[PDB]
RNA sequence: GGCUCCUU
């Protein structure tokens, strides 16, 4: 259902902003709704528990991330790159996403457009590999 | 009071985020607040963010002005 | 709704 690229949008820049700023994620998310004027319960709904999801599991999605990184630290990641990887683990992992290829394109989408496509192609191999190692431990 | 606004761009995007980075942790130790940031399309190569400052006190600006920022960081600012 | 663009 389209209507959740602009909740993983929503979702992707209160992560973006609470990794920045460390204020709390609810008053972060209130900004961005009135920012954007969301003004829709479906994709409101979605970006919240999004959010949610993400907050609540951060050290776990924080470790399953580092698993694949290959020894570096999470901190050595880009912004964007480390709060799309966030956003696309809990959505893929802990809402167990029947979408993803969905849940891939629009995560990769919003890394190109605020980062660039060398940061997009890193995004995809780290949460391909997350994914794949998911479905196979399932 | 009367907010800062504050836009930056570079080439680099991870060095532009740390900047931001440092700038909004430098306002918050000085008493100071902000909104955003806004990141903004990545346009032919170039990456750029918006910050407001929407409270800040002289030390806030005694702190931004001893932090010397990444070359290839540049900044703009309006009322 | 174009159901992964594949480790900077």
């Amino acid at each position: 259902m389209r209507y959740r690229k602009g909740a993983r949008d929503t979702a992707f820049l209160v992560l973006y902003r609470w990794d920045l700023r460390g204020e709390n994620p609810g008053e972060l998310f209130k900004e961005v709704v009135e920012e954007k004027n969301i003004k829709n319960k479906d994709a409101y709904e979605y970006a919240k528990k999004l959010v949610d999801t993400a907050v609540r599991h951060i050290e776990e999605i924080d470790s399953i991330i580092e698993k694949h990184l290959k020894g570096w630290s999470i901190d050595r990641l880009g912004y964007v790159e480390r709060n799309a990887l966030r956003l696309g683990v809990a959505e893929l992992i802990f809402l167990k996403s029947k979408e993803p290829g969905r849940v891939f394109i629009d995560i990769v989408d919003l890394v190109k457009k605020y980062a660039d496509e060398k940061a997009g192609k890193f995004v995809n191999g780290v949460l391909s590999a997350i994914y794949k190692a998911y479905i196979t431990s399932s | 009071q009367e907010k800062i606004r504050i836009k930056l761009r570079a080439y680099d995007h991870r060095l532009l985020d740390q900047s931001v980075k440092q700038i909004i942790e430098t306002v918050k130790r000085t008493g100071g607040v902000v909104k955003g940031p806004i990141p903004l399309p990545t346009r032919k190569s170039e990456f750029s963010r918006i910050l407001d400052i929407i409270r800040f006190t002289p030390q806030t600006i005694e702190a931004l002005m001893e932090i010397s920022l990444p070359a290839g960081v540049d900044v703009e600012v309006k009322m």
